[PDB]
């Protein structure tokens, strides 16, 4: 059993729709994102370096983490489905798997747990039982969460810094300068000295 | 009669210890690490702390023949046993270079009719052969009874 | 999180801030006081004659332990963004 | 209920301010401290989970 | 111990130290009862209270482990046994009873 | 490693048939 | 052992010390009041109120333990072993009696 | 729902907040007063001697009393949010 | 040690050494009951509790090492090897009684 | 002990470093009260975490035993060290003990 | 020692924790060696090497041991190879086919 | 010199002080234990450590002079030479022995060309 | 002579001097084992290390130049000349050995 | 390396072949 070539080609060309939606909610891209952003808020300058260059930059980050998984998926789905040896379902069905585990290795197990109990799921089993609606909203909750994680810790130095250079200055005397002021080029200075940006991409990817 | 001899300090001091205890006399043979004590209660004495878990080729196969002996004569004062048998067998000093050699002993006990040695005993027995030989583990020595039925584990 | 995986490193981020700040603070509080004690004994009457010695105290301190305070705050950053990818489980 | 959600918030920095004005640092601003803090607050008790929970208690009660 | 032991708390309590205090409050109170019973001399509780999770493939439930010491030849009744298992389950939520071990000064299990 | 644990399982299986024998061979 | 006992305890009191104050106070009250059943001498209520669980598909039921010491040879009747079951299940939300176990100073389950 | 349950939650909101600020300012108080009192028994007066102390004790009191402040808001901050679908009208 | 050492009045701790100290007790209390039983001398219990995630599927279980000291000739029986087993495994959230090895003072696997 | 000797926080490394050698130190302790064993000698060897990849590399034990002179250690024994070790080591396979004598023959 | 380690500054940055943590390790593993009948004292030497980056398949680390043996003490080849299983345990991922041992007049013990 | 050279150390300690320091106390051990082979009176070791480059074609290695004095007519054995070689190799962090030159106190080369 | 002087207490020191202090002490200890070498009565080495780039642009290779002074008659053997190339390419990172030039006192090239 | 140890196992193999055969060869 197989679909037709034209609802072949219907579902093909809507699944496309669905892309950005996939690269947001069930990849790496939410928490890099969310990240630089926080980076950025943390930096003293809001929009130093343009959304642009920090959404390609991220989109790079997250090809780059999801090779293996898209590796993956090319040996066990698209290979054998473009060779006309699969059909389309059993093809997606196979290629979700290590996107699933993907998924499953950076979800919380309060989440999962949340979202069986809303969708009464009841006896669950193997980590192999989790069906796909349930996943997907586990794993964006679970993603923002260590985001956030991530990013209140970032903030540390620079909030290190500004309170530092504001007490040398008010202690010294000078209590009407703007401590934030003097306090930016500090905060430039402590993140190209430690190569903040090559650092802060290492964690990211080891953060999987 | 000697109890023990060439004793460590601290098994010395172990086995005056428990001496002290059961209320037995003892005499410390001064600097010759041995423990005379009453000559009726040398076996016994073995035994029980046994269970505590203390401590040329004529002359050797006497000495052999003398230990293996002794040993048995020990082992005979436990209350189920009518008669026992130990063979030491100790490899003469290894003459293979490379091939590593262990000594063994095999512990034969005749009991009495009806009678059975619980697993304490054969404990006693397996640490009593193992302390008396330098360098023989307790896995090395084999108990078994006159049926040939293993009393080791 | 747990509230000690938060409070444990908030204490040790506050920990190297009290000692990159505590050389300039400390040398400000001594200069501030000798100034002031000096101006006390003689009843001189005036409020600003602290400013230049604390200023000049604080460039001083900044130039002699400048290598010191960069380097621990340095290795601070490096080892907690090393740490990052643990942080979070 | 986003009225009582923005409590907690807002008390944080109110706090943070004082504090800051306590010490005499005037010219510190506030927001910039409490950022870090609200985020600290939002990641410990379960951000989300008790914010799920309660939103889907909410239609169901 | 026990309750009196979540007396002089001082302000620097971590949850984790809160709940251990709790559960070794617990413990102090269950061998106080379990020595209440005639037979028994001295009584031990250990509880291991653990996560949850969901997935039922792997799921631990709360246990006990109960030492008694009898008073001289105060053999412990099939049905004391039982009060003991029951009383112990109980002060423990969601303890099932199978996972209560009852042991005496001797090391034999009383339970099963 | 393996292959000695393996020889001691032998010896020990080859031990006790031979025991075996011997005990009802005696009376 | 009194609901006035733990209602102190200057402050800083984590809420966890608030519930757990609450259940110690409400053992104290509930043994109080089975001790004043005649036959009763004294008596100890063990309660385990379960912490809520988001985990399970609905949620599950606390339990109690009552141990009575009773006057020399005051054997409790079946009317009354019901009764402190009645009284014990009522003062804990949600408490289904079969969940109590009432037991004598030599260990007979009188449940 | 009704305007005095609205009053009592703003109302232990800020109680809250009180108990939270409370240590930090009293202490940042006490230091001040102290050095004050200090300068005018010594009879020295510089405006910024009082300002060292006071940075130093009030980051004391973040290291001796901090957990529980934290503590203390996370319980608040997870009541409300618990019993958010109670209050509802 | 024990109860005791978890108390030892002390602010400059963290979150890593406050769970060590939690093992430290537990190991102390159960080696404790383990001599209170009648055979035993002494006891020394050793836990390896595995790091806990928040999340993370992959499932490791725990591990203890109980050694006993004999009373000279006190033989502990097989039911009694089953008890100190039992209590060992229950003190240990998710301990699977499998993983707890008993050794004696001659270094005899019980 | 050594852990409790009122010193002020160093860093996590330093904890850890230090975790590491009571651990050492409570084994060689629980090994030496062996009948047979005079003093023993325990090494530790936690493994590092990797950059990108997850592998979980499994940690090493190397243990040193004195014994009473002339007395040896049975297999039982050379079995009960080995338990006792690898327990005490979070995910320490067995496989991964080495036991030596004070001559320098490998026990395991 | 792990002594070296106990008594040390504050000042003491991260570089210098590792080198300390390193020459420890290298003194008790000395130790231990020496320990060993035939051993009259050793001398261990470590290289373990740093974080990988700039590297692929990232890297292992070597040791030296050099022992001198009492007068004719020979060490049997069941010995070496216990000194060899001891330096590769105490060493995180230290393959021992990179541990060299060397005895007083510069033969190699190990290969 | 070697572990003790790293004791007094000032708090104005760059990076690359600390790791030469590191260099210059690996230097100084490495020598030590050279000398306490019998046939060697006194040892000097020279290390050349490059920190790494990512491309293959441009990356070079680790590489070590080591200098013996003999005494009085003390000559190195084969085996000798083969053991001072793995020591220096293995004290140093990816250290390919064919990179350790041994030279005595005239200056004949003991290792390989 | 080299070493000794990197330590000097000194603090208006910029990387700049830190690393010609290096580069300096370094020349200081090769000319001392070259001169500890039988033959040789005193020597001097210079290096040309070129200053290096964190970016992708141009390797290069160093270079040394060492002049020695000989004993009266103490000609350098073939092996002499090798082992002197060997050690000072060693000591410098990326040294080639095809760029240590070794010269004595007259002037003549002995590479 | 792992040639010596599969000797040294041919070895105990052959050793205790030969003693099994002179155990009944003895009598």
């Amino acid at each position: 059993q197989s679909w037709s070539l034209s609802v072949q080609t219907l579902v093909f060309i809507t699944s496309l729709t669905f892309l950005p939606a996939i690269l947001l909610m069930m990849t790496s891209f939410t928490r890099i994102i969310i990240v630089f952003g926080l980076l950025r808020n943390a930096l003293g300058t809001p929009s130093a370096p343009p959304n642009q260059v920090l959404l390609g930059l991220a989109l790079f980050l997250t090809f780059f983490i999801m090779s293996p998984v898209i590796d993956k998926i090319y040996v066990d789905a698209y290979q054998p489905f473009s060779e006309q040896k699969i059909s389309m379902q059993e093809a997606l069905d196979k290629g979700a798997q290590p996107l699933r585990a993907f998924m499953l290795r950076q979800t919380r197990e309060a989440d999962l747990a949340l979202f069986a109990r809303l969708a009464n799921s009841g006896p669950l089993q193997g980590p192999e039982a989790v069906p796909m609606r349930i996943l997907l909203p586990a794993y964006v909750t679970s993603e923002l969460k260590t985001a956030f994680q991530i990013g209140f810790t970032i903030f540390i130095p620079f909030l290190i810094i500004d309170l530092v250079i504001a007490s040398v200055l008010m202690a010294l005397g000078m209590m009407m300068v703007p401590p934030a002021t003097i306090a930016l080029p500090f905060k430039l200075m402590l993140f190209v000295l430690v190569d903040g940006w090559q650092l802060l991409m290492g964690s990211l990817a080891q953060s999987f | 009669r000697t109890l023990f001899s060439n004793l460590s300090d601290q098994d010395g001091g172990a086995i005056v210890a428990q001496l002290t205890q059961m209320n037995i006399p003892y005499r410390f043979a001064n600097g010759s690490g041995a423990i005379e004590v009453p000559a009726d209660k040398v076996h016994e004495l073995r035994l029980r702390l046994a269970q505590q878990g203390l401590p040329q080729f004529s002359e050797q196969v006497n000495y052999q023949r003398a230990l293996e002996g002794e040993l048995a004569r020990t082992i005979e004062t436990l209350g189920p046993v009518k008669s026992a048998r130990v063979h030491l067998a100790m490899p003469k000093p290894s003459l293979f270079v490379r091939e590593q050699k262990s000594p063994s002993a095999s512990v034969t006990v005749t009991l009495e009719p009806g009678r059975a040695l619980d697993e304490g005993q054969i404990s006693a027995v397996v640490h009593l052969v193992s302390s008396a030989v330098a360098g023989l583990p307790p896995g090395n020595v084999t108990l078994v009874d006159q049926s040939g039925h293993l009393l080791t584990q | 999180m747990t509230p000690e995986s938060v409070m444990m490193m908030g204490t040790e981020a506050m920990k190297v801030a009290l000692a990159l700040a505590a050389p300039l603070l400390l040398v400000a509080l001594i200069t501030g006081l000798i100034i002031s004690i000096l101006q006390a004994a003689t009843q001189i009457n005036e409020m600003t004659l602290s400013f230049i010695p604390k200023i000049v105290a604080v460039f001083i301190a900044i130039i002699v332990a400048g290598p010191w305070m960069l380097n621990l705050l340095l290795d601070y950053v490096r080892t907690l963004f090393s740490n990052l990818p643990y942080i979070i489980g | 209920i986003g009225f009582t959600i923005f409590i907690p918030f807002l008390i944080i920095d109110l706090v943070i301010a004082s504090v800051l004005m306590a010490l005499g640092m005037m010219m510190v601003p506030p927001a910039t401290i409490a950022l870090p803090f609200k985020l600290m607050l939002f990641v410990l008790v379960d951000g989300w989970q008790l914010l799920m929970g309660s939103l889907a208690q909410s239609f169901y009660s | 111990v026990g309750f009196e032991l979540l007396d002089q708390e001082k302000f620097g309590i971590s949850q984790f130290s809160e709940q251990v205090n709790y559960q070794r409050a617990l413990e102090g109170e269950l061998a106080r009862t379990i020595e209440t019973l005639g037979p028994v001399k001295s009584a031990r509780v250990h509880l291991a209270m653990p996560k949850p999770s969901l997935f039922v493939r792997e799921q631990k439930s709360p246990s006990a482990s109960v030492t008694v010491t009898l008073e001289p030849g105060r053999a412990l009744d099939e049905g004391q046994i039982s009060a003991v298992v029951h009383l112990v389950s109980s002060a423990v939520a969601g303890l099932p009873p199978g996972n209560v071990t009852l042991v005496d000064q001797s090391g034999h299990l009383l339970t099963q | 490693d393996l292959n000695d644990a393996q020889l001691k399982f032998a010896n020990d299986v080859e031990s006790r048939i031979q025991r075996r024998i011997e005990a009802i061979l005696s009376p």
